[PDB]
């Protein structure tokens, strides 16, 4: 996933 | 025994945070795997898959079945002190633990400081735009 | 540090010692009391009352030549604190969790024994009253 | 010392  | 503030140091407490976590058996990012990586489940309406490291407070979303939480962790927060801890929690020394928690307390202040600054910049952006519109 | 496990800290145990008699010159100093696990919990009757934080054994009538550790093994010999040859912050979390667990058990047994005594004394009064009624 |  990735940063908000 | 650990007070509410130190419960997240417990893998089984982190696991218990994952309620309605979509990625179960077959997946690489199971609740157990997330928890072993230091993540807790902190869902919102906008982001129901939002997970956050308990130690460095990095928040990640857009999780996919084959995601390896550890690797996503090293990737997006390489300096996290929890990553360096190679021994189980219960083999930690009380001195060691108290050091880790000092790091964590700093991490949370730093994180709270960054948010306050981001909010501050946002507000200033609105004021500038409103000034420009009136300058016209 | 959480208020609940301060008694595990020697410096905190020393602090509990308010207007403790027996200072320099005596073997039973606040520092040596605390080293032995003792806490100062003075009544009005006995402002001489010291209690182990771990096994909760209460001792009074302290003598200046008393070795706190020795008064401790003698009166509460099963106390697990006596077997801890390690400073606190060198304690492993597992070791600590396991000690705090036994201390919690020690507390209940003490409270349980107290309740038992109070009940038994109450029972004896009731019986006596009833015996007296028969006459 | 002595046991209360
Ligand atoms: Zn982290
Ligand atoms: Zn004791």
């Amino acid at each position: 996933a990735v940063p908000i | 025994t650990l007070p509410p503030a130190w419960q997240p140091f417990l893998k089984d407490h982190r696991i218990s945070t994952f309620k309605n976590w979509p990625f179960l058996e077959g997946c690489a990012c199971t609740p157990e795997r997330m928890a072993e990586a230091g993540f807790i489940h902190c869902p919102t309406e906008n982001e129901p898959d939002l997970a956050q490291c308990f130690f460095c407070f990095k928040e990640l979303e857009g999780w996919e079945p084959d995601d390896d939480p550890i690797e996503e962790h090293k990737k997006h927060s390489s300096g996290c002190a929890f990553l360096s801890v190679k021994k189980q929690f219960e083999e930690l020394t009380l001195g060691e633990f108290l050091k880790l928690d000092r790091e964590r307390a700093k991490n949370k202040i730093a994180k709270e400081t960054n948010n306050k600054k981001k909010e501050f910049e946002e507000t200033a952006k609105k004021v500038r735009r409103a000034i420009e519109q009136l300058a016209a």
